[PDB]
Protein backbone atom coordinates (compact mmCIF):
# COMPACT_ATOMS: atom_id res chain seq x y z
CA UNK A 1 0.00 0.00 0.00
CA UNK A 2 1.05 3.38 -0.84
CA UNK A 3 0.77 6.61 1.31
CA UNK A 4 -1.50 10.17 0.62
CA UNK A 5 1.35 13.28 -0.02
CA UNK A 6 -0.19 16.31 -1.35
CA UNK A 7 3.05 18.83 -0.68
CA UNK A 8 5.70 16.47 -0.53
CA UNK A 9 6.77 15.43 -4.51
CA UNK A 10 9.31 12.53 -5.18
CA UNK A 11 12.42 14.08 -6.95
CA UNK A 12 12.33 12.11 -9.75
CA UNK A 13 10.69 14.88 -11.19
CA UNK A 14 14.04 16.36 -11.86
CA UNK A 15 16.81 14.52 -14.00
CA UNK A 16 20.04 14.60 -12.54
CA UNK A 17 22.67 16.56 -14.55
CA UNK A 18 25.99 16.38 -12.79
CA UNK A 19 27.39 16.23 -8.97
CA UNK A 20 28.95 19.85 -7.74
CA UNK A 21 29.80 20.02 -4.37
CA UNK A 22 31.05 18.70 -1.60
CA UNK A 23 28.66 18.71 3.08
CA UNK A 24 27.15 16.74 1.46
CA UNK A 25 25.93 15.55 -1.89
CA UNK A 26 24.68 18.75 -4.23
CA UNK A 27 23.59 17.53 -8.02
CA UNK A 28 22.56 19.95 -11.32
CA UNK A 29 19.79 18.90 -12.20
CA UNK A 30 16.47 19.61 -14.75
CA UNK A 31 12.74 19.78 -14.24
CA UNK A 32 11.74 17.00 -16.59
CA UNK A 33 8.60 19.64 -17.93
CA UNK A 34 9.82 22.69 -18.15
CA UNK A 35 13.78 22.47 -18.11
CA UNK A 36 14.14 24.86 -15.25
CA UNK A 37 17.61 24.30 -13.89
CA UNK A 38 17.99 23.77 -10.26
CA UNK A 39 20.35 22.15 -7.07
CA UNK A 40 19.38 19.34 -5.18
CA UNK A 41 20.86 19.28 -1.90
CA UNK A 42 20.48 15.15 -0.39
CA UNK A 43 20.16 15.01 3.36
CA UNK A 44 22.47 12.63 4.25
CA UNK A 45 20.72 10.21 6.60
CA UNK A 46 24.15 8.42 7.47
CA UNK A 47 25.28 7.95 10.88
CA UNK A 48 22.21 9.78 12.09
CA UNK A 49 20.33 7.56 14.81
CA UNK A 50 18.08 9.87 16.36
CA UNK A 51 15.61 10.50 13.28
CA UNK A 52 15.70 13.56 10.75
CA UNK A 53 18.60 15.72 11.94
CA UNK A 54 18.02 18.67 13.89
CA UNK A 55 20.78 20.64 12.00
CA UNK A 56 18.64 19.52 8.34
CA UNK A 57 15.58 21.27 10.54
CA UNK A 58 17.47 23.92 11.34
CA UNK A 59 18.87 24.62 8.02
CA UNK A 60 15.05 24.32 6.90
CA UNK A 61 13.60 26.59 9.36
CA UNK A 62 16.16 29.42 8.22
CA UNK A 63 15.57 28.93 4.14
CA UNK A 64 12.52 29.42 4.47
CA UNK A 65 12.61 32.48 6.47
CA UNK A 66 15.10 34.33 4.94
CA UNK A 67 13.50 35.31 1.11
CA UNK A 68 15.57 38.29 -0.58
CA UNK A 69 17.23 38.59 -3.73
CA UNK A 70 21.13 38.04 -2.29
CA UNK A 71 20.37 34.58 -0.75
CA UNK A 72 20.15 31.61 -1.92
CA UNK A 73 16.51 30.52 -2.45
CA UNK A 74 14.75 27.20 -1.44
CA UNK A 75 12.15 26.07 -4.18
CA UNK A 76 10.89 23.20 -1.99
CA UNK A 77 11.75 19.79 -0.22
CA UNK A 78 11.51 16.70 -2.08
CA UNK A 79 11.21 12.76 -1.49
CA UNK A 80 12.26 9.64 -2.84
CA UNK A 81 9.54 6.66 -3.44
CA UNK A 82 14.54 6.30 1.66
CA UNK A 83 15.66 9.81 1.52
CA UNK A 84 14.98 13.86 1.70
CA UNK A 85 16.16 16.50 -0.92
CA UNK A 86 16.15 20.17 -0.39
CA UNK A 87 15.55 22.29 -3.89
CA UNK A 88 17.54 25.47 -4.67
CA UNK A 89 16.81 27.65 -7.78
CA UNK A 90 20.65 26.74 -9.56
CA UNK A 91 23.17 29.51 -9.56
CA UNK A 92 25.33 29.31 -12.59
CA UNK A 93 28.96 30.31 -10.65
CA UNK A 94 30.70 30.40 -7.34
CA UNK A 95 32.61 33.46 -6.41
CA UNK A 96 35.56 30.52 -5.74
CA UNK A 97 35.61 29.42 -9.09
CA UNK A 98 36.20 32.89 -10.21
CA UNK A 99 38.65 33.96 -8.64
CA UNK A 100 40.70 31.35 -9.70
CA UNK A 101 39.95 30.97 -13.33
CA UNK A 102 42.49 33.86 -14.66
CA UNK A 103 40.45 34.93 -17.20
CA UNK A 104 38.33 36.35 -15.51
CA UNK A 105 38.74 39.75 -14.92
CA UNK A 106 36.95 42.56 -12.20
CA UNK A 107 36.70 45.82 -12.95
CA UNK A 108 36.44 48.54 -9.84
CA UNK A 109 32.92 49.02 -10.44
CA UNK A 110 32.08 45.14 -11.24
CA UNK A 111 33.95 44.59 -7.20
CA UNK A 112 32.01 47.41 -5.85
CA UNK A 113 28.69 45.83 -6.95
CA UNK A 114 29.37 42.40 -5.91
CA UNK A 115 30.62 44.02 -2.35
CA UNK A 116 27.11 45.79 -2.25
CA UNK A 117 25.18 43.28 -3.01
CA UNK A 118 27.23 40.72 -0.40
CA UNK A 119 27.05 43.87 2.09
CA UNK A 120 23.08 43.91 1.47
CA UNK A 121 22.35 40.08 1.96
CA UNK A 122 24.25 40.16 5.16
CA UNK A 123 22.37 42.98 6.71
CA UNK A 124 19.15 41.03 5.56
CA UNK A 125 19.94 38.06 7.27
CA UNK A 126 21.45 39.57 10.60
CA UNK A 127 17.79 41.76 10.31
CA UNK A 128 16.44 38.41 10.55
CA UNK A 129 18.60 37.71 13.56
CA UNK A 130 20.04 34.98 11.33
CA UNK A 131 23.95 34.47 11.68
CA UNK A 132 25.42 32.56 8.48
CA UNK A 133 28.44 31.07 10.56
CA UNK A 134 30.19 30.30 7.45
CA UNK A 135 31.84 33.55 5.40
CA UNK A 136 34.11 32.49 2.79
CA UNK A 137 34.20 33.37 -1.25
CA UNK A 138 32.93 29.62 -2.19
CA UNK A 139 29.47 30.07 -0.32
CA UNK A 140 29.15 33.45 -2.27
CA UNK A 141 27.30 32.19 -5.56
CA UNK A 142 26.47 34.56 -8.94
CA UNK A 143 23.85 33.77 -11.16
CA UNK A 144 24.31 34.36 -14.87
CA UNK A 145 22.29 37.52 -15.01
CA UNK A 146 24.99 38.97 -12.71
CA UNK A 147 23.02 38.38 -9.00
CA UNK A 148 24.87 37.34 -5.76
CA UNK A 149 23.58 35.18 -3.61
CA UNK A 150 24.83 34.21 -0.40
CA UNK A 151 24.53 29.87 0.43
CA UNK A 152 25.20 27.06 2.67
CA UNK A 153 22.99 28.26 5.54
CA UNK A 154 24.14 24.67 6.89
CA UNK A 155 26.47 25.91 9.96
CA UNK A 156 24.04 28.87 10.25
CA UNK A 157 21.79 29.72 13.44
CA UNK A 158 19.35 32.41 15.17
CA UNK A 159 20.70 34.74 17.44
CA UNK A 160 19.10 36.72 20.25
CA UNK A 161 20.11 39.31 22.94
CA UNK A 162 19.70 36.92 26.12
CA UNK A 163 24.60 36.01 28.76
CA UNK A 164 24.51 34.07 25.62
CA UNK A 165 26.47 30.73 24.57
CA UNK A 166 26.47 29.67 21.09
CA UNK A 167 29.21 27.18 19.92
CA UNK A 168 32.73 28.42 19.19
CA UNK A 169 33.63 25.36 16.06
CA UNK A 170 32.44 28.00 13.73
CA UNK A 171 33.58 29.16 10.40
CA UNK A 172 36.32 27.83 7.95
CA UNK A 173 39.84 28.52 9.67
CA UNK A 174 41.08 31.21 7.33
CA UNK A 175 37.90 33.59 7.35
CA UNK A 176 37.15 32.55 11.78
CA UNK A 177 37.84 35.94 13.40
CA UNK A 178 39.89 36.69 16.26
CA UNK A 179 36.58 37.27 18.57
CA UNK A 180 36.27 33.38 18.09
CA UNK A 181 39.60 32.20 17.91
CA UNK A 182 40.49 33.14 21.57
CA UNK A 183 37.18 30.75 22.89
CA UNK A 184 34.56 33.38 22.45
CA UNK A 185 30.65 32.14 22.76
CA UNK A 186 28.93 35.33 23.04
CA UNK A 187 29.02 36.98 19.50
CA UNK A 188 26.89 38.06 16.82
CA UNK A 189 27.12 39.38 13.31
CA UNK A 190 30.83 40.85 13.52
CA UNK A 191 31.97 38.04 12.97
CA UNK A 192 30.13 37.39 9.77
CA UNK A 193 31.35 40.83 8.78
CA UNK A 194 34.79 39.64 9.29
CA UNK A 195 34.25 37.20 6.70
CA UNK A 196 33.56 39.97 4.31
CA UNK A 197 36.72 41.38 4.72
CA UNK A 198 38.70 38.46 4.13
CA UNK A 199 36.38 37.98 1.01
CA UNK A 200 36.53 41.92 0.11
CA UNK A 201 40.33 41.55 -0.15
CA UNK A 202 40.47 37.80 -1.90
CA UNK A 203 39.16 40.03 -4.96
CA UNK A 204 42.16 41.38 -5.87
CA UNK A 205 44.27 38.60 -4.81
CA UNK A 206 42.62 36.13 -6.39
CA UNK A 207 43.84 34.06 -3.09
CA UNK A 208 42.46 33.77 0.54
CA UNK A 209 44.68 36.35 2.32
CA UNK A 210 45.50 34.43 5.07
CA UNK A 211 45.93 30.88 4.83
CA UNK A 212 46.96 29.01 8.68
CA UNK A 213 47.55 25.37 9.27
CA UNK A 214 45.79 25.65 12.94
CA UNK A 215 44.46 28.39 15.01
CA UNK A 216 47.55 29.13 16.61
CA UNK A 217 49.09 29.67 13.27
CA UNK A 218 45.80 31.60 12.27
CA UNK A 219 45.98 34.29 15.07
CA UNK A 220 49.81 34.78 14.58
CA UNK A 221 48.53 35.61 10.64
CA UNK A 222 46.26 37.94 12.19
CA UNK A 223 47.88 39.75 14.85
CA UNK A 224 50.38 40.15 12.41
CA UNK A 225 48.58 41.99 9.73
CA UNK A 226 46.44 43.85 12.28
CA UNK A 227 49.08 44.57 15.23
CA UNK A 228 48.92 42.74 18.33
CA UNK A 229 46.02 42.13 20.76
CA UNK A 230 46.88 44.75 23.22
CA UNK A 231 43.93 46.16 25.71
CA UNK A 232 45.21 49.64 24.10
CA UNK A 233 43.54 48.31 20.91
CA UNK A 234 40.92 45.57 21.68
CA UNK A 235 39.66 46.56 25.40
CA UNK A 236 39.19 43.86 27.46
CA UNK A 237 40.79 41.19 25.37
CA UNK A 238 42.53 40.14 29.14
CA UNK A 239 39.53 39.01 30.15
CA UNK A 240 39.76 35.85 28.34
CA UNK A 241 41.39 32.72 29.62
CA UNK A 242 42.68 31.24 26.01
CA UNK A 243 44.41 34.96 25.73
CA UNK A 244 47.76 34.50 27.88
CA UNK A 245 47.33 30.74 27.80
CA UNK A 246 48.26 31.82 23.94
CA UNK A 247 51.52 32.76 22.22
CA UNK A 248 50.93 36.06 20.38
CA UNK A 249 53.37 38.40 19.46
CA UNK A 250 53.51 41.94 21.26
CA UNK A 251 55.89 44.03 19.00
CA UNK A 252 53.24 44.21 16.04
CA UNK A 253 51.87 47.39 14.21
CA UNK A 254 48.58 47.06 11.78
CA UNK A 255 50.13 46.97 8.02
CA UNK A 256 46.04 46.35 6.93
CA UNK A 257 46.75 48.88 4.55
CA UNK A 258 50.39 48.45 4.09
CA UNK A 259 50.49 45.21 2.81
CA UNK A 260 47.88 45.54 0.51
CA UNK A 261 47.96 48.92 -1.57
CA UNK A 262 50.11 46.18 -4.17
CA UNK A 263 47.03 44.86 -5.37
CA UNK A 264 44.10 47.29 -4.45
CA UNK A 265 44.46 51.03 -5.48
CA UNK A 266 41.11 52.96 -4.66
CA UNK A 267 41.84 54.37 -1.32
CA UNK A 268 38.23 54.09 -0.02
CA UNK A 269 38.67 50.47 -0.68
CA UNK A 270 41.18 50.31 1.63
CA UNK A 271 39.86 52.55 3.97
CA UNK A 272 36.93 50.22 3.44
CA UNK A 273 38.50 46.83 4.42
CA UNK A 274 40.58 48.42 7.58
CA UNK A 275 36.95 48.70 8.64
CA UNK A 276 36.21 45.09 8.14
CA UNK A 277 39.51 43.22 9.51
CA UNK A 278 39.16 45.10 12.80
CA UNK A 279 40.03 43.25 15.65
CA UNK A 280 37.70 44.28 18.42
CA UNK A 281 34.24 43.17 17.27
CA UNK A 282 32.44 45.73 19.09
CA UNK A 283 34.69 48.21 16.56
CA UNK A 284 34.18 46.45 13.80
CA UNK A 285 32.04 48.31 11.08
CA UNK A 286 28.04 47.54 10.52
CA UNK A 287 26.96 45.78 7.76
CA UNK A 288 24.97 49.26 7.47
CA UNK A 289 27.54 51.86 8.13
CA UNK A 290 30.15 49.88 5.55
CA UNK A 291 27.39 50.34 2.48
CA UNK A 292 26.73 53.84 3.77
CA UNK A 293 30.81 54.01 3.08
CA UNK A 294 31.86 56.52 0.25
CA UNK A 295 33.88 53.56 -1.59
CA UNK A 296 30.26 52.57 -2.89
CA UNK A 297 29.52 56.50 -3.33
CA UNK A 298 32.29 57.82 -5.11
CA UNK A 299 33.66 56.99 -9.09
CA UNK A 300 33.40 54.52 -10.90
CA UNK A 301 30.10 53.71 -9.15
CA UNK A 302 29.07 50.14 -8.62
CA UNK A 303 28.06 48.70 -12.54
CA UNK A 304 25.92 45.83 -12.82
CA UNK A 305 27.99 42.08 -14.05
CA UNK A 306 28.53 40.65 -17.64
CA UNK A 307 32.06 40.60 -17.15
CA UNK A 308 31.39 37.22 -16.48
CA UNK B 1 -0.70 29.99 2.73
CA UNK B 2 -4.53 29.30 2.99
CA UNK B 3 -2.99 25.99 3.00
CA UNK B 4 -3.75 24.63 6.23
CA UNK B 5 -6.62 26.61 6.89
CA UNK B 6 -9.95 24.86 6.14
CA UNK B 7 -13.99 25.42 5.88
CA UNK B 8 -16.81 23.84 7.52
CA UNK B 9 -17.27 21.83 4.58
CA UNK B 10 -14.00 20.63 4.49
CA UNK B 11 -13.54 20.02 7.95
CA UNK B 12 -16.78 17.55 7.78
CA UNK B 13 -15.60 15.77 4.70
CA UNK B 14 -12.16 15.19 6.26
CA UNK B 15 -9.87 12.06 5.27
CA UNK B 16 -11.65 10.13 8.36
CA UNK B 17 -15.00 10.34 7.43
CA UNK B 18 -14.12 9.25 3.75
CA UNK B 19 -13.10 5.56 5.90
CA UNK B 20 -16.37 5.96 7.96
CA UNK B 21 -15.69 7.83 10.83
CA UNK B 22 -18.12 9.51 12.12
CA UNK B 23 -17.67 13.68 13.18
CA UNK B 24 -18.18 13.28 16.54
CA UNK B 25 -15.63 10.33 17.10
CA UNK B 26 -13.12 11.73 14.90
CA UNK B 27 -13.24 14.70 16.67
CA UNK B 28 -12.46 12.95 20.08
CA UNK B 29 -10.05 11.29 17.94
CA UNK B 30 -7.84 14.59 18.01
CA UNK B 31 -8.73 15.54 22.02
CA UNK B 32 -7.15 11.82 22.93
CA UNK B 33 -4.73 12.41 20.96
CA UNK B 34 -3.66 15.81 22.58
CA UNK B 35 -4.04 13.93 26.06
CA UNK B 36 -1.41 11.78 25.10
CA UNK B 37 0.99 14.79 23.97
CA UNK B 38 0.25 16.45 27.02
CA UNK B 39 0.67 13.49 29.05
CA UNK B 40 3.99 12.47 27.27
CA UNK B 41 5.20 16.12 27.64
CA UNK B 42 5.27 16.88 31.10
CA UNK B 43 7.22 13.52 31.70
CA UNK B 44 9.94 14.43 29.42
CA UNK B 45 9.80 17.91 30.96
CA UNK B 46 9.35 20.12 27.61
CA UNK B 47 7.79 23.02 27.42
CA UNK B 48 4.24 23.97 26.55
CA UNK B 49 5.06 25.62 23.86
CA UNK B 50 6.53 22.01 22.65
CA UNK B 51 3.42 20.24 23.43
CA UNK B 52 1.27 22.94 21.45
CA UNK B 53 3.29 22.79 18.51
CA UNK B 54 3.27 18.87 18.48
CA UNK B 55 -0.83 19.58 18.62
CA UNK B 56 -0.88 21.13 16.19
CA UNK B 57 1.43 18.81 13.75
CA UNK B 58 -1.17 15.92 14.83
CA UNK B 59 -4.16 18.42 13.97
CA UNK B 60 -2.56 19.37 10.61
CA UNK B 61 -1.50 15.63 9.77
CA UNK B 62 -5.25 14.17 10.26
CA UNK B 63 -6.50 17.05 7.66
CA UNK B 64 -4.39 14.98 5.07
CA UNK B 65 -4.01 11.46 6.69
CA UNK B 66 -6.88 9.23 8.45
CA UNK B 67 -7.33 7.94 11.85
CA UNK B 68 -7.83 4.45 10.01
CA UNK B 69 -4.84 3.89 8.75
CA UNK B 70 -2.79 6.09 11.49
CA UNK B 71 -3.38 5.71 15.13
CA UNK B 72 -3.31 8.71 17.41
CA UNK B 73 -1.10 6.28 20.04
CA UNK B 74 1.67 5.99 17.21
CA UNK B 75 1.19 9.30 15.42
CA UNK B 76 1.52 11.13 19.10
CA UNK B 77 4.95 10.34 19.85
CA UNK B 78 5.97 11.22 16.88
CA UNK B 79 4.74 13.74 16.36
CA UNK B 80 6.06 15.18 20.14
CA UNK B 81 9.44 13.81 18.70
CA UNK B 82 9.65 16.29 16.60
CA UNK B 83 7.78 19.07 17.89
CA UNK B 84 10.97 18.89 20.62
CA UNK B 85 13.36 19.18 17.89
CA UNK B 86 11.86 21.65 15.90
CA UNK B 87 11.31 23.91 18.98
CA UNK B 88 15.07 23.53 20.66
CA UNK B 89 13.99 21.01 23.32
CA UNK B 90 15.71 18.30 21.69
CA UNK B 91 15.02 14.80 23.27
CA UNK B 92 16.32 11.29 22.90
CA UNK B 93 14.05 8.68 20.17
CA UNK B 94 14.88 5.69 23.34
CA UNK B 95 13.98 8.61 26.06
CA UNK B 96 10.35 9.18 23.79
CA UNK B 97 9.82 5.31 23.28
CA UNK B 98 10.11 5.10 27.36
CA UNK B 99 7.81 7.25 27.97
CA UNK B 100 5.34 6.68 25.07
CA UNK B 101 5.35 3.01 26.73
CA UNK B 102 4.25 3.66 30.03
CA UNK B 103 1.65 5.91 29.49
CA UNK B 104 0.34 4.17 27.06
CA UNK B 105 0.53 0.34 28.71
CA UNK B 106 1.23 1.66 32.46
CA UNK B 107 1.20 -1.98 33.66
CA UNK B 108 3.68 -4.00 30.52
CA UNK B 109 7.02 -3.97 30.98
CA UNK B 110 9.60 -2.46 28.95
CA UNK B 111 11.27 -4.99 26.56
CA UNK B 112 15.09 -5.35 26.55
CA UNK B 113 16.63 -2.54 24.75
CA UNK B 114 18.47 -5.56 22.58
CA UNK B 115 15.43 -7.44 21.16
CA UNK B 116 14.35 -7.17 17.86
CA UNK B 117 10.50 -6.17 19.22
CA UNK B 118 11.89 -3.07 20.73
CA UNK B 119 14.05 -2.73 17.61
CA UNK B 120 10.79 -2.70 15.61
CA UNK B 121 9.19 -0.22 17.17
CA UNK B 122 12.41 2.30 17.59
CA UNK B 123 12.23 1.66 13.52
CA UNK B 124 8.60 2.11 13.40
CA UNK B 125 8.30 5.62 15.16
CA UNK B 126 11.42 7.16 12.94
CA UNK B 127 9.41 6.44 9.66
CA UNK B 128 6.33 8.02 11.05
CA UNK B 129 8.03 11.09 11.77
CA UNK B 130 9.45 11.12 8.49
CA UNK B 131 5.62 10.59 7.29
CA UNK B 132 4.43 13.46 9.38
CA UNK B 133 7.63 15.97 8.09
CA UNK B 134 6.37 15.06 3.98
CA UNK B 135 2.78 15.04 4.98
CA UNK B 136 3.19 18.31 6.71
CA UNK B 137 5.58 19.28 3.55
CA UNK B 138 8.01 20.16 5.84
CA UNK B 139 6.21 22.78 7.39
CA UNK B 140 6.86 23.34 10.88
CA UNK B 141 7.34 26.91 12.22
CA UNK B 142 4.22 26.92 13.84
CA UNK B 143 2.68 30.08 15.22
CA UNK B 144 0.64 29.85 18.96
CA UNK B 145 -2.26 31.99 19.95
CA UNK B 146 -0.18 32.49 22.87
CA UNK B 147 2.03 34.92 21.50
CA UNK B 148 -0.86 37.53 20.94
CA UNK B 149 -2.18 36.93 24.23
CA UNK B 150 0.11 38.55 26.14
CA UNK B 151 -0.38 41.96 23.43
CA UNK B 152 -4.18 42.05 24.26
CA UNK B 153 -3.81 41.16 27.56
CA UNK B 154 -1.63 45.01 27.71
CA UNK B 155 -4.62 46.42 25.91
CA UNK B 156 -6.82 46.13 29.13
CA UNK B 157 -4.71 46.27 31.81
CA UNK B 158 -5.31 42.81 32.41
CA UNK B 159 -4.01 42.02 36.52
CA UNK B 160 -2.35 38.15 36.17
CA UNK B 161 -5.19 36.29 37.15
CA UNK B 162 -7.21 37.28 33.56
CA UNK B 163 -4.26 36.74 31.97
CA UNK B 164 -3.60 33.47 32.92
CA UNK B 165 -7.11 32.47 32.29
CA UNK B 166 -6.72 33.57 28.63
CA UNK B 167 -3.50 31.43 28.08
CA UNK B 168 -5.60 28.65 29.69
CA UNK B 169 -8.50 29.19 27.29
CA UNK B 170 -5.48 29.32 24.43
CA UNK B 171 -3.88 26.48 25.53
CA UNK B 172 -7.50 24.43 25.73
CA UNK B 173 -8.49 25.70 22.22
CA UNK B 174 -5.49 23.05 20.81
CA UNK B 175 -7.21 20.38 23.17
CA UNK B 176 -10.82 20.38 22.12
CA UNK B 177 -11.04 22.34 19.40
CA UNK B 178 -10.11 22.24 15.47
CA UNK B 179 -10.20 26.45 15.81
CA UNK B 180 -6.11 26.09 14.78
CA UNK B 181 -7.41 24.59 11.69
CA UNK B 182 -9.97 27.58 10.67
CA UNK B 183 -8.77 30.37 12.68
CA UNK B 184 -5.12 32.34 12.79
CA UNK B 185 -3.21 32.66 15.87
CA UNK B 186 -4.57 36.07 16.25
CA UNK B 187 -8.45 35.87 16.04
CA UNK B 188 -8.29 32.57 18.28
CA UNK B 189 -6.56 34.77 20.71
CA UNK B 190 -9.16 37.52 20.83
CA UNK B 191 -11.31 34.73 21.20
CA UNK B 192 -9.50 33.53 23.92
CA UNK B 193 -9.86 36.87 25.51
CA UNK B 194 -13.39 37.68 25.31
CA UNK B 195 -14.49 34.35 27.24
CA UNK B 196 -11.62 35.04 30.03
CA UNK B 197 -13.11 38.21 30.44
CA UNK B 198 -16.84 36.61 30.03
CA UNK B 199 -15.67 33.76 32.37
CA UNK B 200 -14.20 36.18 35.22
CA UNK B 201 -17.05 39.52 34.96
CA UNK B 202 -14.53 41.74 33.39
CA UNK B 203 -15.89 44.98 31.73
CA UNK B 204 -14.29 46.67 28.25
CA UNK B 205 -14.49 50.49 28.69
CA UNK B 206 -14.69 51.12 24.81
CA UNK B 207 -11.89 53.49 23.75
CA UNK B 208 -12.25 56.83 22.86
CA UNK B 209 -12.80 56.48 19.69
CA UNK B 210 -15.42 54.21 20.12
CA UNK B 211 -13.01 51.59 19.15
CA UNK B 212 -13.24 47.82 20.61
CA UNK B 213 -9.99 46.24 22.29
CA UNK B 214 -9.72 43.96 19.59
CA UNK B 215 -10.12 45.97 16.63
CA UNK B 216 -6.40 46.67 17.45
CA UNK B 217 -5.23 42.82 17.15
CA UNK B 218 -7.00 41.83 14.19
CA UNK B 219 -9.09 43.77 11.42
CA UNK B 220 -11.03 40.68 10.23
CA UNK B 221 -12.81 40.28 14.09
CA UNK B 222 -15.97 40.96 14.80
CA UNK B 223 -18.23 40.75 17.92
CA UNK B 224 -20.58 38.96 15.66
CA UNK B 225 -18.13 36.14 15.82
CA UNK B 226 -16.53 36.26 18.64
CA UNK B 227 -19.65 35.16 20.64
CA UNK B 228 -20.13 32.42 17.93
CA UNK B 229 -17.09 30.78 19.11
CA UNK B 230 -16.28 31.87 22.34
CA UNK B 231 -19.84 30.19 22.58
CA UNK B 232 -18.06 26.92 20.92
CA UNK B 233 -15.94 27.16 23.16
CA UNK B 234 -17.08 26.99 26.34
CA UNK B 235 -19.74 24.37 25.39
CA UNK B 236 -17.09 21.74 24.97
CA UNK B 237 -14.54 23.21 28.36
CA UNK B 238 -18.39 22.39 29.88
CA UNK B 239 -18.55 18.73 28.60
CA UNK B 240 -14.72 18.41 29.71
CA UNK B 241 -14.74 16.99 33.20
CA UNK B 242 -12.33 18.69 35.91
CA UNK B 243 -11.15 21.41 33.34
CA UNK B 244 -13.61 24.19 34.27
CA UNK B 245 -12.40 23.39 37.67
CA UNK B 246 -9.02 24.90 37.07
CA UNK B 247 -10.18 28.16 36.85
CA UNK B 248 -13.41 28.11 38.64
CA UNK B 249 -13.49 31.37 41.53
CA UNK B 250 -14.05 28.44 44.45
CA UNK B 251 -14.11 31.97 46.76
C1 LIG C 1 27.75 25.24 0.28
C2 LIG C 1 27.35 25.42 -1.18
C3 LIG C 1 28.48 25.34 -2.21
C4 LIG C 1 29.22 24.04 -2.06
O1 LIG C 1 28.99 23.05 -3.03
N1 LIG C 1 27.93 25.36 -3.56
C5 LIG C 1 26.99 25.60 -4.63
N2 LIG C 1 27.43 25.93 -5.87
C6 LIG C 1 26.56 26.24 -6.83
N3 LIG C 1 27.08 26.64 -8.11
C7 LIG C 1 28.09 27.03 -9.05
C8 LIG C 1 28.51 25.83 -9.85
C9 LIG C 1 27.73 25.51 -10.96
C10 LIG C 1 28.04 24.37 -11.69
C11 LIG C 1 29.11 23.55 -11.30
C12 LIG C 1 29.36 22.42 -12.06
C13 LIG C 1 30.43 21.56 -11.74
C14 LIG C 1 30.64 20.44 -12.50
C15 LIG C 1 29.80 20.16 -13.56
C16 LIG C 1 28.72 21.01 -13.87
N4 LIG C 1 28.52 22.13 -13.12
C17 LIG C 1 29.89 23.88 -10.17
C18 LIG C 1 29.58 25.03 -9.42
C19 LIG C 1 25.22 26.23 -6.58
N5 LIG C 1 24.16 26.49 -7.35
C20 LIG C 1 23.06 26.33 -6.59
N6 LIG C 1 23.44 25.98 -5.35
C21 LIG C 1 22.58 25.73 -4.20
C22 LIG C 1 22.58 24.29 -3.68
C23 LIG C 1 22.74 26.77 -3.09
C24 LIG C 1 24.77 25.91 -5.34
N7 LIG C 1 25.65 25.60 -4.37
Amino acid sequence: DSVECPFCDEVSKYEKLAKIGQFGEVFKARHRKTGQKVALKKVLMENEKEGFPITALREIKILQLLKHENVVNLIEICRTKGSIYLVFDFCEHDLAGLLSNVLVKFTLSEIKRVMQMLLNGLYYIHRNKILHRDMKAANVLITRDGVLKLADFGLARAFSLAPNRYTNRVVTLWYRPPELLLGERDYGPPIDLWGAGCIMAEMWTRSPIMQGNTEQHQLALISQLCGSITPEVWPNVDNYELYEKLELVKGQKRKVKDRLKAYVRDPYALDLIDKLLVLDPAQRIDSDDALNHDFFWSDPMPSDLKGM
Amino acid sequence: NKRWYFTREQLENSPSRRFGVDPDKELSYRQQAANLLQDMGQRLNVSQLTINTAIVYMHRFYMIQSFTRFPGNSVAPAALFLAAKVEGQPKKLEHVIKVAHTCLHPQESLPDTRSEAYLQQVQDLVILESIILQTLGFELTIDHPHTHVVKCTQLVRASKDLAQTSYFMATNSLHLTTFSLQYTPPVVACVCIHLACKWSNWEIPVSTDGKHWWEYVDATVTLELLDELTHELLQILEKTPNRLKRIWNWR
